[PDB]
RNA sequence: CCCCGUGCCCAUAGCGGCGUGGAACCACCCGUUCCCAUUCCGAACACGGAAGUGAAACGCGCCAGCGCCGAUGGUACUGGGCGGGCGACCGCCUGGGAGAGUAGGUCGGUGCGGGGGA
RNA sequence: UCCUAAAAGGUAACGGAGGCGCCCAAAGGUCCCCUCAGGCGGGACGGAAAUCCGCCGGAGAGCGCAAGGGUAGAAGGGGGCCUGACUGCGAGGCCUGCAAGCCGAGCAGGGGCGAAAGCCGGGCCUAGUGAACCGGUGGUCCCGUGUGGAAGGGCCAUCGA
RNA sequence: UAGAGCACUGAUAGGGCUAGGGGGCCCACCAGCCUACCAAACCCUGUCAAACUCCGAAGGGUCCCAGGUGGAGCCUGGGA
């Protein structure tokens, strides 16, 4: 991890809730990530997106 | 498959002759053309505008059949040379495709050329394979000096079922291929 | 003189000294050799001494054949400085001579000048040696 | 050294080994087609079909489909019921693949 | 003087943990190595680091396969 | 072969300035050239266009034998 | 006995050279409408076929040029037990015992299932 | 990471040599396809070396990066669809003073790819790191100092070496 | 690992062969001819290596079965 190379979370898009932590590149990708994650509050997948840690 | 006026003339003229000349024991013994492979090794098109969309175009013109792109296998500093460019054109013409651009290179290619006094006879591979080359693309007849840019010559490698040099000049020399000496 | 020119490392551990010559020990070119019988680190000073010695003695004519070749380098830490802080600096390289092996050969020149150039160059050597001239058991191998 | 067609063998089958179940083994030749259920854990073949042995009519499509249920119907005979389908250098496809569900057709469970 | 060397790393302890004829549990760690110094044989599974592990309980045994390498199984009990 | 990517051919006659016809096939079904293998100087045997001169020099002078002797 | 599949030994099986096989099987082969396919190409993959050829590939024989295998004998070295040298190092006893090289061997062996043959 | 290390493990010196404090959104999962470096010969500009063709070539190339191990019967090159770079756990072991570090079959939840057998709990592997204490942020709705609330805390997740 | 070995990574002396330069004739008209010169790759002969290994012991380690009743071993706890 540095500056360029980011730690961040993921959130579930439906009940809004992190799950998950993970670590991008801000200059390789600067879209917010977007994937699709195991929510466990929902108990079913969901797109989760990227969320400033 | 169509019918062709060089292809015709294989089966009909080249083959007897052949045999005769080299006494071949089985049909399949005697040479035939196998492929030909034109590659425009181009590399100006690296930076600049690589857009080299023209040439593509005119190789799909002058063969009738789309050409690939190839790329550099490693990064070269003098050449100003990144791993992954695409710097040059190939198209594999075999069977109907190859007797036809071989029927428009014989018989009007060839002769087109500035200062043409033959075709190099030493230019044969040892396994009985030749190659040329070529300094423009407006020696092709599907090729006009106005819908061209700028001057791109070419290789061409005629790849032969025979085994030696000398079955290759012959099968080739008698489809009509000029040789100099 | 004698000296590899590059090597994969700077500096080499000490070893050990024990048991006859691994190969060498016949003769294979010249009329006569010089053989070891007491294992040292013979270097490039001594080997280089030894050469000129015989090349002197011949002063012109014959074949001399330097069968061993000094790329052990040898090190030493400077004058009146104490233990550690690092391993020594190379000043000098030696060859591996064991009891046995021929480190020189002489060929084209008369008996008495081969003897006489190998004793002389014999005593510029820390070891005793023997002379020896080209046999049917040298032959055979 | 190694053909194409040799390593693709190599890849598919020794990946369909590691599985541990009874493997039909097909061949495809430019006439006919043969297919063998093998347990390669004591080197033997224990049920065989083909369109040479059966001596079957044109089309190697629907050939190939026969022989796999002739297969499958031969197999179940002997207890066998799971197995895993090595497609060997063939693509999954076509002939083979119509052998594929003609033996599915005849009950071999894969 | 100084010296810029004196550094290594702590060893691994690797290699092999069950010899052949060893009876093993379902799970017992085989090999531990770099690569596939040995590679997995009939019940035997291997980790993302290219650990020979047991899958069942049985006796392990080691077969030489020449140019194929070195295989470990486990034989059942 | 791959559909929508390759220029069609198409029948195609071949003209020559020397009136050489050649039926073959290409991109564009009429096609003149200035010339072809009928009629280039290499081909035609040794139709030497200009210069089939002989050197002609040196000897070639022979202007002339006066001078005395 | 031959061929076609699929294992095992893991080069005594390989490279090269010469010869042989198409009835069967296999291959090349004829096509590219259909399925599928080419960073272009029916080369590959794939499909429908059965005129030809064993030319390629494959199978089967023979050859020791290369490659691979390799004794016996001796030697190096050494677990254990003893000596010698101021040392570098050197011997003896007992048990084990190389590597190189020598003689020589090798142009594979074998399992299972199919098709054909006697 | 390698050597020293005396063919299990381990083993010291201010002994001999090098590297790490990152990176990758594909450089990850899966299915399908492909095989290098190099040498010789041939080929417009074009060369020792750009791209093309032929023949030889078992791995000397490649595998982000130090070194070693491993490796084409892929871990290397390319494409398709994808997020398993999962949540609840975890039989059984490697290692080891403690605390740590490491490998992990399998069961369930909702998934990805595959016709299937199957594979997937990040990355060919071994570095890419920091125990608590104190505090921040999101969730939870467990405690709430007479009662109802609130303040503040706890629990789950992550941050500040 | 000892020993050994040179197939890999490096070193390495002599010889053979032989890209490349140096030098000498002979040229600028672009090639030629001679090398008791340095010398890549390759072969021959002969070698070296803690961080080289096509090889490779004696020993060493662990599991099994057996002899082994010893101020031996295994478990829990007190005290050093
Ligand atoms: N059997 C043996 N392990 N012998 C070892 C020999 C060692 C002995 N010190 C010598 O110099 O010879
Ligand atoms: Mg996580
Ligand atoms: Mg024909
Ligand atoms: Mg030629
Ligand atoms: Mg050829
Ligand atoms: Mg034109
Ligand atoms: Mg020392
Ligand atoms: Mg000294
Ligand atoms: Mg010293
Ligand atoms: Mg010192
Ligand atoms: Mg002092
Ligand atoms: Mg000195
Ligand atoms: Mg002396
Ligand atoms: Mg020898
Ligand atoms: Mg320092
Ligand atoms: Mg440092
Ligand atoms: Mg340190
Ligand atoms: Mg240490
Ligand atoms: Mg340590
Ligand atoms: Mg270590
Ligand atoms: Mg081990
Ligand atoms: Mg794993
Ligand atoms: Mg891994
Ligand atoms: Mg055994
Ligand atoms: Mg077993
Ligand atoms: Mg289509
Ligand atoms: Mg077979
Ligand atoms: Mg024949
Ligand atoms: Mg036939
Ligand atoms: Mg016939
Ligand atoms: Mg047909
Ligand atoms: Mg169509
Ligand atoms: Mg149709
Ligand atoms: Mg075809
Ligand atoms: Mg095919
Ligand atoms: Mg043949
Ligand atoms: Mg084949
Ligand atoms: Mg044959
Ligand atoms: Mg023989
Ligand atoms: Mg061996
Ligand atoms: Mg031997
Ligand atoms: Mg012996
Ligand atoms: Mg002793
Ligand atoms: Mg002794
Ligand atoms: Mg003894
Ligand atoms: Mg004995
Ligand atoms: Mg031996
Ligand atoms: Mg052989
Ligand atoms: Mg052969
Ligand atoms: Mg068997
Ligand atoms: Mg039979
Ligand atoms: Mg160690
Ligand atoms: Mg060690
Ligand atoms: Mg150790
Ligand atoms: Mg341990
Ligand atoms: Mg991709
Ligand atoms: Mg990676
Ligand atoms: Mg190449
Ligand atoms: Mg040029
Ligand atoms: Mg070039
Ligand atoms: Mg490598
Ligand atoms: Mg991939
Ligand atoms: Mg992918
Ligand atoms: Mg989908
Ligand atoms: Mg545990
Ligand atoms: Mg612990
Ligand atoms: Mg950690
Ligand atoms: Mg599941
Ligand atoms: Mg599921
Ligand atoms: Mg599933
Ligand atoms: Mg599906
Ligand atoms: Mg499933
Ligand atoms: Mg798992
Ligand atoms: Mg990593
Ligand atoms: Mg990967
Ligand atoms: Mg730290
Ligand atoms: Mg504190
Ligand atoms: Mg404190
Ligand atoms: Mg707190
Ligand atoms: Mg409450
Ligand atoms: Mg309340
Ligand atoms: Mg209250
Ligand atoms: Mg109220
Ligand atoms: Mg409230
Ligand atoms: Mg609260
Ligand atoms: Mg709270
Ligand atoms: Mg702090
Ligand atoms: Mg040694
Ligand atoms: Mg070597
Ligand atoms: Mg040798
Ligand atoms: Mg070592
Ligand atoms: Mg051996
Ligand atoms: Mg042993
Ligand atoms: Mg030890
Ligand atoms: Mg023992
Ligand atoms: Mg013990
Ligand atoms: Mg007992
Ligand atoms: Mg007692
Ligand atoms: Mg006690
Ligand atoms: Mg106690
Ligand atoms: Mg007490
Ligand atoms: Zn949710
Ligand atoms: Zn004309």
């Amino acid at each position: 991890a540095s500056e360029v190379r980011i730690k961040l979370l993921l959130e579930c898009t439906e009940c809004k809730r992190r799950n998950y932590a993970t670590e991008k590149n801000k200059r390789n990708t600067p879209n917010k990530l977007e994937l699709r994650k195991y929510c466990p509050w929902c108990r079913k997948h969901t797109v989760h997106r990227e969320v400033k840690i | 498959p169509l019918d062709l006026a060089l292809k015709r003339k294989y089966y009909e003229e080249v083959r007897p002759e052949l045999i005769r000349r080299f006494g071949y024991q089985n049909v399949w013994e005697v040479p035939r053309l196998e492929k030909v492979v034109i590659n425009q090794g181009l590399g100006e098109a690296k930076e600049d505008a690589r857009i080299l969309e023209k040439a593509a175009q005119e190789l799909a013109l002058i063969t009738g059949q789309k050409p690939a792109v190839t790329r550099a296998k490693k990064s070269i500093s003098n050449f100003k040379l990144r791993k992954g460019m695409p710097i040059g054109l190939r198209v594999t013409l075999r069977r109907d495709r190859m007797w036809i651009f071989l029927e428009k290179l014989l018989n009007v290619a060839l002769p087109r050329i500035r200062d043409f006094r033959g075709l190099n006879p030493n230019s044969f591979d040892g396994r009985g394979n030749y190659n040329l080359g070529l300094r423009e693309q407006l020696i092709f007849p599907e090729i006009t000096y106005d819908m061209v840019d700028a001057l791109r010559g070419m290789d061409i490698a005629v790849v032969t079922t025979a085994e030696t040099d000398e079955e290759a000049r012959a099968l080739l020399e008698l489809l009509g291929f000029p040789f100099r000496k | 003189m004698l000296m590899p020119r590059r090597m994969k490392y700077r500096k080499q551990q000490r070893g050990r000294l024990k048991g006859a010559t691994k190969g060498g020990d016949y003769v294979a070119f010249g009329d006569f050799g010089l053989v070891a019988l007491e294992p040292a680190w013979i270097t490039a000073q001594q080997i280089e001494a030894a050469r000129v010695a015989m090349v002197r003695h011949f002063r012109r004519g014959g074949k001399i054949f330097i069968r061993i070749f000094p790329d052990k380098p040898y090190t030493k830490k400077p004058l009146e400085v104490r233990m550690g802080k690092g391993k020594g600096n190379v000043e000098g390289y030696v060859a591996v001579v064991k009891p046995g092996r021929v480190m020189f050969e002489v060929a084209g020149v008369t008996e008495e000048q081969a003897m006489e150039a190998l004793r002389i160059a014999g005593h510029k050597l820390p070891i005793k040696t023997k002379i020896v001239r080209r046999d049917a058991y040298d032959e055979a191998q | 050294r190694l053909t194409a067609y040799e390593r693709r063998k190599f890849r598919v089958r020794n990946r369909i080994k590691r599985t541990g179940r009874l493997r039909l083994s097909v061949f495809r030749s430019l006439k006919h087609i043969y297919a063998q259920i093998i347990d390669d854990e004591k080197g033997v073949t224990l049920v065989s079909a083909s369109s040479l042995a059966l001596k079957l009519k044109g089309n190697k499509t629907e050939v190939a489909r026969q022989v796999g249920r002739a297969l499958a119907e031969k197999a179940l005979a002997l207890g066998i019921k799971q197995v895993a389908f090595d497609r060997g250098p063939y693509k999954y496809h076509g002939r083979v693949k119509a052998l594929a569900e003609g033996a599915r057709e005849g009950g071999l469970e894969f | 003087g100084s010296t810029k060397n004196g550094r290594d790393s702590q060893a691994k302890r690797l290699g092999v943990k069950r010899y052949e004829g060893q009876v093993v549990r379902a799970g017992n760690i085989l090999v531990r190595q770099r690569g596939t110094r040995f590679k997995p044989g009939k019940n035997v599974g291997m980790g993302r680091d290219f650990t020979l592990f047991a899958l069942v309980d049985g006796v392990v045994e080691f077969q030489d396969r020449g140019r194929l390498g070195r295989y470990v199984h486990v034989r059942p009990l | 072969m791959k559909e929508g990517i390759h220029p069609k051919l198409v029948p195609a006659r071949i003209i020559c300035g020397c009136g050489n016809v050649i039926e073959t096939y290409s991109t564009k079904p009429e096609i003149y050239v200035e010339v072809c293998s009928k009629c280039h100087p290499f081909y035609t045997g040794q139709q030497r266009f200009v210069d089939t001169e002989g050197r002609v020099e040196r000897f070639q002078r022979r202007y002339g034998d006066s001078y005395r002797k």
